[PDB]
């Protein structure tokens, strides 16, 4: 199957050297232009530049001219994108992309896409969260659902998932996306309406995990007295 | 050769037709593609030569437009059409350019945010710090306002927002926004209240407590 | 006229041994 | 249709349909049959399977190859000689020149083709790479396609007189036909200068030169006139296409310098210097034969 398949996320400090990849499979690596496209966080796609794999031609967008270096590897397939010298204005999303022709050989488009490398860029370390509960009360309640929920704060990187009961608890789950604060670490939280009658008859538990600190929490959820 | 595409944003429900269009600054006859991405996937091609599907790409999907004027249609949308589309230029191979994305969003009916306040937890308020949240639940559209206000004061610079995705099942937004304070500045003050205002309510609604319930 | 699929097949990986002409010969169909 | 070939030299090379090469009309009977029609696979995709298009296209080049080189053999009485061997090379040449892009023809079916070749390999500043890289891979196997026809009606006494080496052998288009034009005017010079001896040799009386006056000798030296005159404006614009198309070369030929060297290359008993008076028509030959002075 024609394939392109792009290298882990990488989480690197400010100053840091960085050299992402991309592996072409199923076809004849050396006959196509690759592609290599940004995206911020929420914002859209930014071509980057472009290496004909077969001679490492290499042509740069202005914006990107003197920035990076797109390079390649016929004898492994590969085409590359490499920072010297890392800033957090990279935290981006990182796509490369096979440039290919129509039936008519005249019309060009990227038809073959890597999955993505994100690049977090931070003089932020590894830390595992605090999980503090959001409890249910009189003043958490409107007709006759309760919310309640878990705050899951100051932890670093930023993947964290949550789950309620084991995962059994899914209708009226909201989990936001993290906040970055001015700490360089990261917050969310994860809420769930329920009955109000359910409280102290069925428990409520978030459970938090952070896989880069290996950190695993089960927060039991109460109303307070 | 730049690209410009509009509107940026779109509400439509299921079953709307609705028309995308891609400008550019000089005329490049048919060498334009349509890319589509859905959040956290790659994007796809769907349209090259300005006209042609790519394989597996229903029929209600169609481009159109020579020169430099561009369009997408959607005959009749479907929910995995929601997602967001750009445009790209392939008249200076292997130079690119791109628009700069249109994203689709569900059109729905307005909903008022249900509206919840939770003081920190003592387990925090231990560790020297104080996270008050107000949960703005389930709401459309996503424009909401939320104003914090200690003792009556309007705080501003230590609060932050977060907002999800629209919901699978209903298509409403949910909020949450977080204020921030020392142990020390919160156990010097009373009432905290965060007022919401939105489109779906009368007149803002405002929900608070006293530190000690 | 030419059968079609024997020109495709004696067009690679036949290998027959047939000697070097000189350049100055001559011969008949 | 790939029809039988006109007659040599029946059509001399054509210098007025393109006025900066001429034009061999072997060039203009290039068996393109196959080349011309082929149409896409099924597919719909957006990028096709380029490989098996590559396929196609070999399979369909093998048999416009094989039915040239059988029309060739045709055109040569049904002899295997030198003569059939250069043809074989030079309509080779000229099939590479049309898969790698490189063809001084542009005309009627030849752009065509092109379009057809430029739907298996694309049109980026790379494609013509990519075609010339797999001309090098499939050259020779088009060579054996074109022995075909030879070899089959030979059966157990065909021996190796063409040499697979020199057919595959890749110079520019303008090189090979001025190697093809040499030997043409080799084979037309020795006709036309004897159909002059006939009738103007020797001396009229003792003293006077027959072509001063005797009709039969002066219509002899209107024809010669005519030939010639074709024969120098022919190297004039071959050798200024050489010219430019070498120096705007960079791949360079050792051993090859001016059109001359290549006519030293190609002709046993090659004279510079007779060959740029027999052209300039102030060779031995034509002034004691043509000139009254």
């Amino acid at each position: 199957e024609v394939q392109l398949v792009q290298s882990g996320a990488e989480v690197k400090k400010p100053g840091e050297s960085l050299k992402i990849s991309c592996k072409g499979s199923g076809y004849s690596f050396t006959d196509y232009w690759i592609g290599w496209v940004r995206q911020m966080p929420g914002k859209g796609l930014e071509w980057m530049g472009i290496i004909y794999a077969g001679d490492s031609d290499t042509r740069y967008s202005p914006s990107f001219q003197g920035q990076v270096t797109i390079s390649a590897d016929k004898s492994i397939s590969t085409a590359s994108l490499q920072w010297s010298s890392l800033k957090a204005s990279d935290t981006a999303m990182y796509y490369c992309a096979r440039l290919a022709y129509d039936s008519s050989g005249y019309y060009y488009a990227f038809d073959i896409w890597g999955q993505g490398t994100m690049v977090t860029v931070s003089s932020a370390s590894t830390k595992g969260p605090s999980v503090f509960p959001l409890a249910p009360s009189s003043k958490s309640t409107s007709g006759g659902t309760a919310a309640l929920g878990c705050l899951v704060k100051d932890y670093f990187p930023e993947p964290v998932t949550v789950s309620w009961n084991s995962g059994a608890l899914t209708s009226g789950v909201h989990t936001f996306p993290a906040v970055l604060q001015s700490s360089g670490l990261y917050s969310l939280s994860s809420v769930v309406t329920v009955p109000s009658s359910s409280l102290g008859t069925q428990t409520y538990i978030c459970n938090v995990n952070h896989k880069p600190s290996n950190t695993k929490v089960d927060k039991k959820v109460e109303p307070k007295s | 050769i730049v690209m410009t595409q509009s509107p940026s944003s779109l509400s439509a429900s299921v079953g709307d037709r609705v028309t995308i269009t891609c400008r550019a600054s000089q005329t490049i006859s048919s060498y334009l593609n349509w890319y589509q991405q859905k959040p956290g996937k790659a994007p796809k091609l769907l349209i090259y030569a300005a006209s042609s599907l790519q394989s597996g790409v229903p029929s209600r999907f169609s481009g159109s437009g020579s020169g430099t004027d561009f369009t997408l249609t959607i005959s009749s949308l479907q929910p995995e059409d929601f997602a967001t589309y750009y445009c790209q230029q392939s008249y200076s191979t292997p130079l690119i350019t791109f628009g700069q994305g249109t994203r689709l969003e569900i059109k729905r009916t307005v909903a008022a945010p249900s509206v919840f306040i939770f003081p920190p937890s003592d387990e925090q308020l231990k560790s020297g710090t104080a996270s008050v949240v107000c949960l703005l639940n389930n709401f459309y559209p996503r424009e909401a306002k939320v104003q914090w206000k200690v003792d009556n004061a309007l705080q501003s610079g230590n609060s932050q927002e977060s907002v999800t995705e629209q919901d699978s099942k209903d298509s409403t937004y949910s909020l949450s926004s977080t204020l921030t304070l020392s142990k020390a500045d919160y156990e010097k003050h009373k009432v905290y209240a965060c007022e919401v205002t939105h489109q779906g309510l009368s007149s803002p609604v405002t929900k608070s407590f006293n530190r000690g319930e | 006229q030419l059968d079609f699929e024997d020109v495709w097949n004696s067009s690679y990986g036949v290998n027959d041994s047939f000697p070097d002409g000189d350049y100055d010969a001559n011969l008949e169909a | 249709n790939c029809n039988y070939k006109r007659k040599r030299r029946e059509r001399d090379w054509d210098c007025n349909t393109k006025k900066d090469v001429c034009i061999p009309d072997r060039r203009y009977q290039l068996c393109m049959k196959e080349l011309t029609n082929l149409v896409n696979n099924t597919d719909t995709n957006f990028h096709r399977d380029i490989t098996f298009r590559k396929l196609y296209l070999k399979r369909k080049l093998i048999y416009d190859a094989a039915v040239e080189g059988d029309l060739l053999l045709k055109l040569n009485n049904y002899r295997y000689n030198k003569d059939f061997c250069k043809d074989i090379r030079w309509s080779l040449g000229d099939f590479g020149d049309i898969i790698m892009g490189t063809d001084m023809e542009g005309i009627g079916y030849s752009k065509v083709v092109e379009n057809n070749l430029r739907s298996i390999f694309g049109t980026d500043e790379k494609a013509q790479q990519r075609r010339k890289q797999w001309w090098n891979e499939s050259k020779a196997q088009i060579w054996t396609a074109m022995m075909y026809s030879v070899k089959k009606r030979l059966k157990g006494n065909f021996i190796w007189i063409c040499k697979l080496n020199v057919a595959v052998n890749i110079e520019p288009q303008i090189y090979r036909w001025i190697r093809e034009w040499g030997r043409d005017y080799v084979s037309e010079l020795p006709t036309e200068v004897q159909k002059l001896k006939e009738k103007c040799d020797g001396k009229i009386n003792y003293t006077d030169k027959k072509v001063c006056k005797v009709p039969p000798c002066q219509n002899a030296c209107k024809s010669y006139d005519q030939w010639i005159t074709r024969k120098k404006n022919q190297w004039d614009v071959l050798s200024n296409k050489f010219i430019s198309v070498k120096n705007a070369e960079k791949v360079q030929t050792a051993g090859i310098v001016t059109p001359y060297d290549i006519l030293k290359q190609e002709l046993d008993e090659f004279n510079e210097v007779a060959f740029e008076n027999e052209i300039n028509k102030r060779d031995g030959a034509y002034i004691e034969l043509c000139v009254c002075s």
